[PDB]
């Protein structure tokens, strides 16, 4: 076996809709990254070592723009790079952060607000 | 071959009927002599 | 032979003489260079 | 050793006038692509300039 | 294509293909084996051919003196008579050592590295001897085949000295006939007046613009007629000559192709083990499948002959991080040179260097980086200049020095097909961690890349204020840092291991270095975890940071004789450890150091703190290098190299400089190296460090004296490394006796060593039945007396 170079999982849309409907003992972050954009390079290795540091204990995901640009905007995203918080008691409201937000704050979102 | 250089800045001068039109090894036009001849530089 | 040639460019090949429309540099370059290096 | 002959960046000294001069050789070599390009010197020529 | 490869990538890539093609390829040219009374027949099932892993791993097999090696086992067929006489056993056909992940092979205990070979390419090329037009085919065995014009045409196929037939009549022993020549050539009536492996078949192909399939893998008879054919084009000047000396027309074999040449050999020998033991098998009876007719010598020791005695498999040049890493790449004519950062083997085994494409408008490219061969890349304008020019006109006129076909030349972007973006690209990885490349003589670009290949790594390394960028890369990929294997929590380090814990598995890995990771760090998969020897933070780190004058003392550097401060010896600074039980080797009158930019010196000297040339901060300098070297090996790379690694000093910045910086900026890199000068300067309030008058330079004093040098001395502090450390000859006893001083002469070639070598000289001619006899006369009697000889 050889282990996979990547943790922050790519979803469709569907597959999206699918992971917030059903239940979720953990909180879900969104990342809509787009490929052709530069702080994504950055916030893409931030994400990867949010996703080692909190193993299990964190569902990290991300939606390329590129793709599911309409879903995007239907999640009032306003620009990259941007990410959801996703708190898995349905009943919170939601975090979106825009902009690079430092690994410390995902960390404070995720232990404080989540 | 040597190069003659200008010395000053300034207005060359000098009779160009005395020397034979050519064609330059680099294709430029030039005159070439055979003569002892005089240029000015009005400097 | 030259002039058969000629024909078989004409006939075939589609040869016509076109006038050159030239530049003076390009015509003086066009008959120097028929004289000689320097 | 009283003395030193340290060398350094601007120990160097590019003779002044070399831009002027290459500014020179370039405006000719400039004017003879262009001419090049106009079928007016071929690239015998070209390569000896 | 993004990025610098990984170097060792290029034996990655071959030892994987060798794996993914080559044990089948090798394995479905073995044939049946049939025995001498045609009723036993035996056959390998190639299908069925399973390697299985080494069961001793590499650090065991390095201690136990051992291969590391994989077993290949294929079931083998064997009918010992008709019906039910077969046996069909899986049988174990022997070790393919296995290579390990940065490029090396353990073959018994040594790590040996297969250097690639560079050969002509197979295909067909045209010289004009003396004209003499001269078509020679090159088939992948490297098998000549030659044919000839000198006159009148009347093409000759040669195939020796005194053997010359008509390409007509060649083409008749092919039967092909005149009717097809009529039809299959282009001047059919010059013809009528005379009355490869798959590399060849495509640059055959390519270069006689034929259209053969590639199945043809053969030489075809007309390929013959379309090489007589362009032989006549070459005779009118329809063509052109090739030139055989030019990178282009080179193939370079990798570990793939070796490895699988030494699997055709090993096969070959089963083959004969198979046949000799089935004729034991047939003559004694003897006992079926014992395991089978298949002994585990022909591949085992065909391999490790291979190994052991093949020029292009050389032991692992373990000095340094960076020897590691070149000696994998390097290139030999023989069975040399180094394998740019950026090329790669390409399918057909030529070496292909990447370039942006310039597709304008029209096409909707996903990936705009081409890889090319030099066989590609000169029918290509390559731009290797700047949009960074504007005029009244527009950027796409301006034009830009380009390279096509071998020309040089000037064209406007807009003829620009491609460009060079990669400041590496051209460099070999030892010219690449140069910086300031551009401001050295590329003369002693080789000897600059040959001094930090004899760096010896140190105790305490120390990371270089100024490098390329290239220093993480070879650290990288030198595989002397423990790379993380997996993701996880740090769990638990020390000097001996480090351990992992994520997807909620741990993992141990011991180390044979330092551990960088505090032990509550969080580890990406292939991040940093300990640094290796000669490696500080992920960083190669081969030298230290020494301040340094360069001025000419009394004379104990004349010549580019080194001074060093006792404090190098105080400090362990260039103290290193040599394993035989270790020695800790301080550094030494005698030793030898080098900058990276080629500038070399011997320690001549070792002053006292206090007896060194001092700074106007105080600071004594710690060596004194000759500035009478700079002109002389034409290094002015090293000066900024001092310069800018003082800024670094003082502002507490490392520097990271790509080559040709010029390329932004005229004066670029003296822009940066005086920028920091003066920011270091105004920061630590040191007006000497930026002095305006004469920048980079000081006034500095005499440690014996107290007095100023009267004129300013350049000072830096530069990365230095520390190196790695009787015939009476015909031109000295031609020497010796043209001083006539012809005593030493005889005592150099006698009694240190008539004479016993004489006798040995008549005693040889004697045994050729020659009688070498010594006379003397006697001055007073005439007597000849015969020498003892």
């Amino acid at each position: 076996f050889v282990r996979e170079d990547y943790l922050v999982r790519k979803l469709t849309a569907e597959e999206l809709q699918e992971l917030v409907k059903g239940e979720r003992k953990v909180p879900l972050i969104v990342d809509f990254y787009a490929t052709w954009c530069g702080p994504c390079i950055l916030m893409a290795q931030e994400l990867e070592m949010l996703a080692v540091e909190y193993e299990s204990n964190a569902m990290i995901v991300k939606v390329d723009t590129d793709d599911e640009y309409e879903f995007a905007r239907d999640m009032q995203v306003r620009g990259l790079p941007t990410l959801f918080f996703i708190s898995p008691d349905p009943s919170k409201d939601a975090i979106r952060t825009e902009g690079l937000i430092p690994l410390q704050m995902m960390r404070d979102i995720i232990d404080n607000d989540m | 071959a040597e190069h003659v250089r200008a010395p000053y800045n300034g207005k060359i001068k000098f009779n160009e009927d005395l020397v034979h039109p050519t064609r330059t090894r680099h294709g430029h036009p030039a005159f070439l002599c055979y003569i002892d001849l005089s240029v000015i530089i009005e400097s | 032979t030259e002039d058969e040639a000629r024909r078989r460019n004409w006939i075939e090949r589609g040869w016509a003489p076109w006038e050159e429309i030239l530049t003076p540099e390009a015509d003086f370059a066009r008959k120097s260079l028929n004289e000689g290096e320097e | 050793t009283a003395t030193s002959i340290s060398l350094g960046i601007d120990d160097l000294l590019t003779i002044p006038s070399k831009g002027w001069l290459v500014q020179d050789a370039e405006q000719q070599s400039l004017i003879l692509e262009k001419h090049h390009h106009y079928g007016n010197v071929h690239a015998v020529e070209k390569l000896r300039q | 294509t993004s990025t610098i490869p990984g170097f060792n990538q290029i034996q990655f890539e071959g030892f994987y293909r060798f794996i993914d093609q080559g044990l089948i390829e090798e394995l479905s040219k073995f044939p049946k084996i049939e025995d001498i009374d045609h009723e036993i027949e035996f056959q390998l099932f190639v299908e069925t051919y399973q390697l299985v892993e080494p069961l001793i791993k590499e650090r065991d097999a390095v201690y136990e003196s051992l291969t590391y090696s994989s077993e290949l086992y294929v079931s083998a067929g064997l009918i010992w008579k008709t019906n039910r006489n077969m046996q069909e056993q899986r049988i174990f056909i022997g070790n393919i050592p296995l290579m390990n992940s940065l490029g090396t092979s353990i073959v018994n205990g040594i790590y040996r590295v297969v250097i690639n070979q560079i050969l002509q390419s197979p295909g067909i090329y045209y010289q004009s001897e003396l004209s003499v037009y001269t078509g020679t085919i090159i088939s992948d065995w490297g098998g000549r085949l030659e044919l000839e014009i000198d006159k009148k045409a009347r093409i000759w196929a040669r195939v020796s000295r005194k053997q010359k037939i008509s390409i007509l009549v060649l083409s008749s022993a092919m039967g092909s006939n005149l009717r097809e020549i009529l039809e299959n050539v282009c001047y059919p009536e010059i013809f009528l007046s005379f009355l490869l492996g798959r590399i060849g078949r495509r640059n055959i192909n390519w270069r006689l613009n034929l259209n053969i399939p590639q199945n043809n893998i053969f030489l075809l008879p007309r390929d013959i007629l379309a090489a007589a054919d362009h032989l006549i084009g070459m005779k009118f000047g329809m063509g052109t000559l090739d030139d055989m000396n030019h990178l282009k027309n080179k193939r370079i074999r990798s570990v793939a192709d070796l490895l699988q040449d030494q699997l055709g050999l090993a096969l070959a020998r089963l083959e004969n083990v198979v046949k000799g033991t089935i004729g034991g098998a047939i003559r004694h009876k003897l006992i079926p499948t014992p395991q089978n007719l298949v002994t585990s010598t022909p591949l085992t020791t065909t391999y490790e002959s291979f190994f052991g005695l093949h020029p292009l498999s050389q032991v692992l040049d373990r000095t340094n991080p960076l020897t590691q890493i070149v000696h994998g790449r390097k290139l030999s004519y023989l069975g040399i040179g180094s394998l740019s950062i950026h090329a790669r083997i390409g399918d057909w085994g030529s070496l292909e260097s990447p370039f942006y494409e310039l597709v304008e408008k029209s096409k909707k490219a996903q990936i705009r980086m081409l890889f090319l061969s030099p066989s590609q890349d000169e029918y290509y304008m390559i731009a290797a200049g700047n949009s960074l020019a504007l005029n009244r006109g527009i950027q796409e006129e301006q034009v830009v020095p380009a390279r096509y076909r071998q020309e040089f030349l000037t064209i406007a972007w807009e003829e620009v097909h491609l460009r060079s973006i990669f400041p590496f690209q051209y460099f070999s990885i030892g010219a690449s961690l140069i910086p300031f490349i551009e401001h050295n003589d590329a003369n002693r670009a080789l000897m600059s890349s040959n001094m930090q290949r004899q760096a010896v790594p140190l105790s305490r390394s120390e990371k270089c204020i100024v490098g390329t960028g290239l220093e993480r890369q070879v650290a990288l990929d030198s595989g002397v840092p423990a790379i993380a294997e997996h993701e996880g929590k740090i769990l638990y380090t020390d000097t001996e291991k480090i351990i992992l814990s994520g997807n909620e598995n741990t993992l141990s890995i011991p180390l044979i270095q330092k551990p960088q990771v505090r032990r509550g760090k969080c580890i990406k998969k292939g991040q940093i975890l300990a640094d290796g020897a000669a490696t500080v933070g992920g960083e190669l780190a081969l030298g230290k940071n020494i301040l340094v004058a360069y001025m000419p003392w009394e004379g104990y550097n004349f010549e580019d004789a080194v001074l060093i401060s006792e404090c190098l010896v105080y400090g362990d600074i260039y103290t290193s450890f040599h394993i035989r039980i270790s020695q800790k080797r301080e550094i030494k009158v005698g030793d030898k150091v080098a900058g990276r930019h080629g500038n070399k010196g011997i320690i001549s000297k070792i002053l006292p703190r206090q007896d060194m040339p001092y700074l106007q901060d105080g600071r004594p300098v710690d060596m004194v290098f000759n500035p009478l070297g700079v002109p002389s090996r034409m290094n002015v790379g090293q000066i900024f190299e001092c310069s800018l690694g003082l800024a670094g000093s003082l502002l507490d910045r490392h520097y990271r400089i790509a080559p040709f910086d010029e390329r932004y900026e005229q004066e670029a890199s003296r822009k940066l190296v005086f920028s920091e000068l003066y920011e270091a300067s105004k920061q630590t309030a040191n007006p000497w460090v930026f002095e305006p008058e004469y920048p980079g330079k000081s006034r500095i004093f005499d440690g014996r004296t107290g007095d100023p040098f009267e004129q300013p001395v350049i000072i830096g502090k530069p990365y230095i490394l520390k190196l790695i450390h009787q015939r009476v000859g015909e031109m000295e006893v031609w020497a010796l006796e043209g001083f006539g001083v012809a005593h030493i002469l005889q005592e150099m070639l006698t009694y240190k060593s008539a004479p016993e070598s004489f006798r040995l000289l008549v005693r040889e001619l004697r045994s050729l039945a020659l009688e070498l006899n010594h006379f003397l006369v006697s001055e007073k009697n005439f007597q000849i007396n015969r020498k003892e000889v």
